DNA sequence: ATCGGATGTATATATCTGACACGTGCCTGGAGACTAGGGAGTAATCCCCTTGGCGGTTAAAACGCGGGGGACAGCGCGTACGTGCGTTTAAGCGGTGCTAGAGCTGTCTACGACCAATTGAGCGGCCTCGGCACCGGGATTCTCGAT
DNA sequence: ATCGAGAATCCCGGTGCCGAGGCCGCTCAATTGGTCGTAGACAGCTCTAGCACCGCTTAAACGCACGTACGCGCTGTCCCCCGCGTTTTAACCGCCAAGGGGATTACTCCCTAGTCTCCAGGCACGTGTCAGATATATACATCCGAT
């Protein structure tokens, strides 16, 4: 109903005006999964990675939030190792004037910056608080070894 | 050549003998149709219990009998005889019912 | 009091609005959207972010949410987005 | 040092930022406001648990939540009060 | 020497361990062999938890022995 | 099968006997539409509560227990019906 | 809802889910208390709370201060109609009373 | 006691104590119950249904009836100091009301 | 079919002790009935109560001393607490 | 010459003024004594907490000023604008303290 | 021992109490009745708070046992604990 | 000041019926014996804060006086309500018939209680800086006697 | 109808203080993970009582006509709270000082919940009978016009 002309819209917004090192599309027919890629920022030690993002629209959109899935792992503090998202937009900042392509863009933000006040994983948490290059360098480590 | 009593002598009269009296004062089949009326405003099809029906008719009497000797009680104080709808909503209104 | 076309359709439904109702935060869409919000979303305004139970409570007991004014103008100016509707 | 006293201070703390963001509250409201809470959770959990005794049951299920704030409070104040643990409750399950 | 773990799943991997090796090094090897974050994993032996700057000789573990491997995930 | 427009079921001499038990001796002419008034509320107040007692057990038919419970609710006890 | 994490996030509320329900089991109200329960009531409760709290902040701002005071909760529980009907029987410390005077007293 | 008969009778009492003591174990007032408290209740219980019962009596005597009433419950309540205190907000059904006139409603001289 | 429970044949017995001549109606032992389950409540709420505020997990005696001094009138609750004492102290030997 | 205020019109002032404000009205130790001794009346060889005594003063306050509240109306209903003696006995029995 | 403390409840009191009630017009007599209703209201309200005291085994009343003696009379005050 | 209807109320006697008191079968809840462990009583110790007091200083109470507005009593009126009677209306009582739904019974499946580890949310303690209390000055607006 | 002098109240700006919000360290209870005895959801059956209808009363409701008594307004009288100025008094703030008792912790012990087993107290049902409601016929208390 009234999810599938505001997904339509959603996608005509998007090609018309495609955001910057983020691009989506339709993976399947179903109009409801989505699959995203997203390249690593510069100013980040995520370079030369680029990460695939699926997603589902619940059938009342945008009236509930959507869910995303990490395909591929990422060493974040606010990543689990399955591949969940943890942003307070997503479960608790969710409103039905907010778009698809800020919340991408502030998954990137996160990836240029994480946010220590909620640690998704403890131990990433002070890996990234105590010193910079332990998080720098294993995050490298990390972008060789899966990424690429 | 009728004889009639003075007006204010069979109304005490009544007084007296209801006091000492305790049955229903109200009739009982426009007073459950009221209810029915009232129950079904909420939800339909409802059905009563002849017990529900005649509690909700003790309550409403005991009630209004309360409020009457209430009104009557300011009535004396405003230095009259008659009560009037001024008194019943001065006793809702100290009673607290109305706020 | 909006002529144009455009800025006249609902912020989020991307047409015109159906029976609307003004908010205390000077933000205009439809009716179905705030029956939405309120029976799943935060029950406050998604741009202004601050709740509006309160005035919601006092406008509806009476049905004050209905606006004559801006309810007129839309079909008046643009009556066959309605009659599709 | 003394011991600990629970209260609901942060959490009223929060609501208040949320409505509010830039107003403080003094202490003699926040104990109002904490004092205020327990009365209104008393009142419930206490009607609650009258309401499902009268039913011969054992678990106070959210319905019976449901119905005591469908009693206590009044016409306005009781359907957006049942609106909004819906919405919690759905959202929580799911 | 050789020991197996078995994960939560039932899936059995081969681990190159010494007595004298140490525990984090041992992780970082499992994390990069699997992905498995190297702390986040709990490795059950006899029913003992694995401490960090214990030795694989001061909780006796044999050649072929099964350890058991539990994820701690928290946040969601 | 409806009804309609029942509080005229409370005649003049009901409201008048009432008075009487209550020991009144006269009584203005605008009294009884204020009775009337004034019970229509009761009555609402009481129901309400009733029905939501037998609306939450899942039954259909309202009882001597549940009146009596709204009764003891909303601060009127009622002896004589059991409970 | 996604498990493995705060109760109180996965219904997206502020108030404690895990307290309300430790004191609906120890609070001798019933044998058993369900799951539902306790996030159904703190629902209720930050909806309370934050009714109560909206107005009175909109009287502290009325009267120019920015620091919510007993007298602002005063003026906004007797204001509002609903909330007086809910707080009847209830007296707040240090509130005085509402600006009412009746109009025969008034001068003619 | 002689811890031989039964629990009313070993008290002295006529109300049960048993029924008593399972009512306020099952009835969801405390953890726990002490072993003294249903017999205390018990004896306060017994004590008030004494009273009501010899008022109603006395009143339904002096009506020269053989049987209480509810009419004569009700008027051994009202009548009563502090027994109307105790049930000040308690209706009893077909109880009436106690007979009063104010004493400016009656005939002047 | 199910048995349901009263305090109709103790309130009986009660009676024949006071007046043993004068009967009582069905009406009048409903009533009774009634006050006697009022009763019970207030006082085993008011005991609850008490119990719970000073950290206490059980209802002893003084419990419910304190509940019937506090809800009873003077008089009453005098004659009430003489009554319960007398009770406990002929029941405990 | 000299400039009085007419009779009346000062009072309205004081309900204007006092009506705003929040802080208690009767002396702080007046009432610790008279609490004290009502105390020491029921049962010697007490102390109270300071916090006990403003609550018992802020309750004292209320119940004062709804009662004078009730009184005033019922001195209104009957057609006057002073306050006697029998307006509190009314009122008080009306909501049901003395009966 | 005291006595004779009721008369600290002077007429400027009730006169401002009266005042912030609403109130432009006080006969002669009202301060009597005032004062006996005020006595008789305090001593129903410390019979329970001195009750509550003397079960815990305490020597003072604490504000915790005067708010809970006002809230069982019907009378709940929310500020000073509860 | 009573007198004589005239009405209504209370009192004495037969009567007959349905509700109350009592006996019966029995079964489910109350009672008796044994165990275990946690809740409560009790001893010892800390330091919080409550009672007591003293000096001043000043806001609040006590007192008295002129008088003006309000409480209270008396009188007239005309309109609204009581009282009674003939007439129309539907409550009440009995008897019948239909069935929706309360109440009970048997299964078993999923929701909730208990138990252990563990760690992060929340609580106690400290600190500092801005909002509010307060004071002094001026501008604004009710108020009343005199026109 | 108003002009004007006098007094209370609001606006504004500057100065100072303390408590409200934020930060840091830490002890305990909330979360996860698993297991297990049972609460009640559901389907099926039973039969009670609620709903609907009909007929025949006969008590209660209705409308009308008349009289009268009382609610209300007007007038007058007087007296008693009110507003204001002066004097007496203790409330209140700040300070110091002690020790009573609330609050805490550790130890022990005994009170009660749980379990099983057995048995009689109280309940559903059925039956006999007299307490009281009803009808009929007098004795008396009380009301009303008028002496
Ligand atoms: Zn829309
Ligand atoms: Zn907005």
């Amino acid at each position: 109903h009234m999810a599938l002309k505001r997904i339509n819209k959603e996608l005509s917004d998007l090609a018309r005006d495609p955001p910057a090192q983020i691009s989506a599309g339709p993976v399947g027919d179903d109009m409801f999964h989505w699959q995203a890629t997203i390249m690593g920022p510069n100013d980040s030690p995520y370079q030369g990675g680029v990460f695939f993002l699926t997603i589902h629209f619940p059938t009342d959109y945008p009236f509930k939030p959507p869910k995303v899935a990490f395909t591929t792992r990422i060493y974040h503090p606010n990543i689990n190792s399955n591949g969940s998202i943890c942003l307070d937009i997503l479960r608790s900042q969710w409103s039905p004037a907010l778009t698809i392509s800020k919340v991408l863009l502030s998954i990137a933000s996160l990836l240029d910056d994480p946010n220590p006040d909620d640690p998704k994983v403890p131990e990433i948490a002070r890996i990234y608080k105590t010193d910079r290059d332990k998080y720098n360098r294993i995050s490298r480590e990390w972008t060789q070894k899966y990424a690429m | 050549k009728p004889h009639r009593y003075r007006p204010g002598t069979v109304a005490l009269r009544e007084i007296r003998r209801y006091q000492k009296s305790t049955e229903l004062l109200i009739r009982k089949l426009p007073f459950q149709r009221l209810v029915r009326e009232i129950a079904q405003d909420f939800k339909t099809d409802l059905r009563f219990q002849s017990s529900a029906v005649m509690a909700l008719q003790e309550a409403c009497e005991a009630y209004l009998v309360g409020l009457f000797e209430d009104t009557n009680l300011c009535a004396i104080h405003a230095k009259r005889v008659t009560i009037m709808p001024k008194d019943i909503q001065l006793a809702r209104r100290i009673r607290g019912e109305r706020a | 009091a909006i002529p144009s076309l455009s800025e006249c359709q609902c912020g989020i439904c991307m047409e015109i609005l159906v029976e609307p109702v003004t908010l205390p935060c000077n933000h205009t869409l439809c009716k179905p959207c705030f029956q939405s919000t309120v029976e799943k979303a935060s029950l406050c305004c998604p741009f202004c972010r601050r709740r509006v139970s309160s005035w919601t409570r006092y406008h509806t007991r009476r049905n004050s949410l209905v606006n004559v004014e801006l309810w007129t103008i839309i079909q008046k100016h643009y009556p066959r987005e309605c009659k599709l509707r | 040092k003394r011991s600990r006293k629970e209260s609901y201070s942060i959490y009223v703390y929060k609501v208040l930022k949320q409505v509010h963001p830039d107003t403080g509250i003094s202490s003699k409201a926040m104990g109002i406001m904490n004092s205020f809470v327990n009365d209104i959770f008393e009142r419930i959990a206490g009607e609650a648990s009258r309401l499902a005794h009268y039913n011969k049951r054992s678990t106070i299920t959210s319905r019976e939540i449901q119905t005591a704030v469908r009693l206590l409070l009044p016409g306005e104040l009781a359907k957006h009060a049942v609106s909004e643990g819906t919405k919690a409750v759905t959202k929580y399950t799911s | 020497m050789q020991i197996f773990v078995k994960t939560l799943t039932g899936k059995t991997i081969t681990l190159e361990v010494e007595p004298s090796d140490t525990i984090e090094n041992v992780k970082a090897k499992i994390q990069d062999k699997e992905g498995i974050p190297p702390d986040q994993q709990r490795l059950i032996f006899a029913g003992k938890q694995l401490e960090d700057g214990r030795t694989l000789s001061d909780y006796n573990i044999q050649k072929e022995s099964t350890l058991h491997l539990v994820l701690r995930l928290r946040g969601g | 099968k409806v009804l309609r427009d029942n509080i005229q079921g409370i005649t003049k001499p009901a409201i008048r006997r009432l008075a009487r038990r209550g020991g009144v001796k006269r009584i203005s002419g605008l009294i009884y539409e204020e009775t009337r008034g004034v019970l229509k509320v009761f009555l609402e107040n009481v129901i309400r509560d009733a029905v939501t007692y037998t609306e939450h057990a899942k039954r259909k038919t309202v009882t001597a227990m549940d009146v009596v419970y709204a009764l003891k609710r909303q601060g009127r006890t009622l002896y004589g019906f059991g409970g | 809802s996604a498990k493995a994490c705060t109760r109180s996030s996965r219904a997206g509320l502020q108030f404690p889910v895990g307290r309300v329900h430790r004191l609906l089991r120890k609070g001798n109200y019933s044998e058993r208390v369900g799951a539902g329960a306790p996030v159904y009531l703190a629902a209720v409760l930050e909806y309370l709370t934050a009714e109560i709290l909206e107005l009175a902040g909109n009287a502290a701002r009325d009267n120019k201060k920015t620091r919510i005071i007993p007298r602002h909760l005063q003026l906004a529980i007797r204001n509002d109609e609903e909330l007086n009907k809910l707080l009847g029987r209830v007296t707040i410390a240090q509130g005085g009373v509402l600006p009412n005077i009746q109009a025969v007293l008034l001068p003619k």
